[PDB]
């Protein structure tokens, strides 16, 4: 009820859409001075300041970033480390943290939602969506996140499918 | 007497060819041993996960 209403005034205008030919695909992040893009969602940027850059790439952790300006630093997502089990708030709902994995229930799940930003109860992005893989009755999700020491982890569980 | 093949090399072009022949050898395994420590490195500090 209201955890959509929050995501959707939290992601208003920092969440900006993938457009190709009229079709939503993907959706980029901006989010520390940067600005997070899959390989997979291709396709033109809807803000006119973010499509004029150039993004440097990463196949094999699966992002593209890029360098956002000073006079937008202040209006971006937060971002933390310090993450526990339980449950956190997506756009279409809830999703499930435990043992390492983010688990979603299904019925929701389809080619376009990729790029989402999973969010907590204070308003930090702790992952970033990028594909998911139906396991029984509750699918699991290939996400990144990031560490204490630094480093930008990826987990990718058996026999994704990328959205 | 006989033409034995390599019988006429000089020791000096010896030295040249065991260095020209040798060095790329070392430099290319210290690669590849790089390559193998940069990849255990890798995993090991994606292992906090």
């Amino acid at each position: 009820g209201k955890r959509q209403r929050m995501v959707m005034k939290l992601e208003s205008d920092k969440t900006f859409p993938i457009m190709l030919e009229g079709k939503i695909n993907g959706y980029a992040c901006v989010v520390g001075g940067k600005l997070f893009r899959p390989m997979h969602v291709e396709g033109k940027i809807d803000n006119d300041v973010l499509a004029a850059l150039k993004t440097k790439k990463a196949s094999k952790y699966d992002l593209e970033y890029a360098d956002v300006p000073q006079n937008m630093r202040a209006d971006t997502f937060k971002y933390t480390h310090e993450k526990p089990q339980g449950y956190y708030s997506w756009h279409h709902g809830a999703v499930q943290y435990e043992n390492g994995r983010f688990t979603v229930p299904k019925g929701v799940g389809a080619k376009g939602d990729s790029g989402r930003p999973i969010l907590d109860n204070q308003g930090r992005v702790v992952a970033i969506v990028l594909g998911g893989v139906n396991e029984g009755s509750r699918t699991a999700l290939s996400v990144v996140m990031w560490n204490e020491k630094g480093v930008t982890v990826k987990y990718t569980p058996e026999n994704c499918e990328q959205w | 007497h006989a033409q034995t093949f390599t019988a006429a090399v000089s020791k000096t072009a010896w030295t040249w060819l065991t260095s020209l022949l040798g060095g790329s050898a070392v430099i290319i395994i210290i690669g590849l041993v790089l390559a193998t420590i940069v990849a255990m490195y890798v995993l090991t500090n994606q292992k906090h996960n």
